[PDB]
């Protein structure tokens, strides 16, 4: 999962 | 209860930025530390797994050197440059000094748990100048761990030197960790708004994983960017691996004449910010403060925030820590000492000081200064306070606390048994002013602060  | 202004100001002080118990923030609900830090882990994973807690890591990070895709899509990849490598490790050594967590570097074709590139172009190959960074959670899918930054941006390649930069790396290997953003929002999802903030203290104050200002909360910064975990970060990041016990447990100092070799504790002329939440494991440690002429108010209780350099709430003291010491600056400052003994330098100007609990030891400084007492148990005959550098005529001994239960009478060389009074006993011999203040319902006198120099009654404000 990705925090952009 | 009509008390001073000076206690007024230390009770209000003490109560800066509340947070939890049912209040209500911003017209948000307020989350505890705590409470916020289970919101940033909300993920619930780490490098250990799936809600394992307090279980330390040993990881590896590696700075790409190529790559056969990146894991987003983005294109264009750029190798991080020797500032990139160094705010990088200053950035990684931030999070290892709080949390039981070590790093170490591998390169070749070894893999890593958390790495380090640059991207330029999207996936269509069109120049992105607009996008920033990402990270990927742990885990065992491929990319995880891995951190990603725009080249395109001046502060990403040049983080040293724009404050922005060594943020977004902290910030970027924090997710790398396991941390999430306090609010379920994402660059590329829309336009989410402070008004989209779970709790009101969704912002850079409390955690830089935050997407808000500091200013949304009532803190300022002018302009500048903190470099290292905020107060909720650290509890956060402690809940996954746990805390790390074996930093800074000498006598530490932050802020002016630091010994902590950490830019981000120090302050080297009265022109540098600080912004900072300390972790420190043990010994006794001062906050110093004294190259500012701003007016601050510092506090030594443990989760309080701090105005200093004429920023606001831009200091705080991580859960878990306490801080011995503290010293202004030349402005009119507040120091609010915690329940350990604490040594409070006012500096110059008109300084308010408040030992609180333990036996503390206060020096006003020059100025016209205020030593505050708000309870009897502030100053015990088994623990009491000293006032070392006491100018009569000049500073005031602060008693109004106790009109709550009726106002002190001053007498001159004898109590009359009936309570609520205070005296000046002079000691000739040795130059020392022995303060007394008989308690209603004490059957002993039981409370004493000892003065270096004379006092006269129309210094004692009661
Ligand atoms: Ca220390
Ligand atoms: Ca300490
Ligand atoms: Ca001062
Ligand atoms: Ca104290
Ligand atoms: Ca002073
Ligand atoms: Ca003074
Ligand atoms: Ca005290
Ligand atoms: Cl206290
Ligand atoms: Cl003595
Ligand atoms: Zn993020
Ligand atoms: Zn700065």
């Amino acid at each position: 999962a990705k925090a952009a | 209860a009509n008390t001073s202004s000076a206690y007024n100001s230390v009770y209000d002080f003490l109560r800066y930025h509340d947070r939890g118990d049912g209040l209500t923030v911003n017209g948000k609900t307020s989350y505890s530390i705590d409470q916020a830090a289970a919101q940033i882990t909300r993920e619930n994973v780490s490098w250990n797994g799936t809600n394992v807690f307090g279980k330390s890591a040993n990881l590896t990070f590696k700075f790409l050197q190529s790559v056969s895709s990146i894991p987003s899509g983005d294109t264009g990849f750029v190798k991080f440059n020797a500032e990139q490598i160094e705010q990088a490790k200053l950035s990684l050594q931030s999070w290892s000094d709080v949390a039981n967590l070590t790093f170490t570097e591998v390169t070749g074709n070894k893999s890593a748990n958390i790495t380090f590139g640059n991207y330029t172009r999207d996936a269509s190959g069109n120049l992105d100048y607009g996008t920033q960074a990402y990270a990927y959670y742990p885990g065992n899918y491929q990319g995880a761990g891995s951190s990603w930054y725009n080249y395109n941006q001046s502060n990403i390649r040049n983080p040293g030197s724009e404050e922005y930069g060594r943020q977004t790396f902290t910030h970027e290997i924090g997710h790398a960790l396991g941390l999430a953003h306090p609010g379920e929002y994402n660059a590329g999802e829309g336009d989410p708004s402070y008004n989209d903030a779970v709790y009101a203290e969704d912002s850079y104050q409390f955690s830089i994983h935050s997407y808000w200002g500091e200013n949304e909360t009532g803190a300022d910064y002018n302009g500048h960017y903190g470099g290292a975990p905020m107060i909720d970060d650290i509890a956060a990041i402690q809940r996954l691996y746990g805390a790390n016990m074996t930093t800074r447990t000498g006598d530490s100092v932050y802020g002016f004449n630091s010994n902590t070799d950490r830019d981000f504790y120090t302050a080297t002329d009265s022109s540098k910010a600080l912004i900072f939440s300390v972790w420190d494991a043990g010994g006794t440690d001062t906050f110093d403060f004294s190259g500012y002429s701003n007016n601050q108010r510092i506090n030594l209780n443990e989760g309080s925030f701090s105005d200093v350099g004429g920023l606001k709430g831009n200091v705080s003291i991580a859960h878990g820590v306490t801080i011995e010491n503290a010293i202004g600056g030349s402005g009119n400052d507040i120091l609010v000492g915690n329940s350990a003994d604490n040594i409070l330098q006012g500096g110059a100007g008109n300084d308010v000081l408040y030992g609180g609990a333990g036996a503390d030891t206060l020096y006003g400084g020059a100025g016209r200064d205020t030593f505050v007492y708000g309870s009897g148990q502030d100053s015990t005959v088994a623990a009491y306070d000293w006032i070392a550098d006491f100018q009569k005529g000049i500073d005031k001994i602060d008693l109004s606390a106790f009109r709550n239960e009726g106002q002190l009478s001053f007498v001159q060389d004898q109590f009359t048994g009936k309570g609520q009074e205070v005296m000046l006993q002079w000691d000739a011999a040795n130059s020392i002013t022995n303060l007394w203040l008989h308690e209603a319902g004490h059957s002993s006198v039981d409370f004493l602060v000892r003065i270096v120099g004379q006092a006269a009654q129309s210094d004692i404000i009661v």
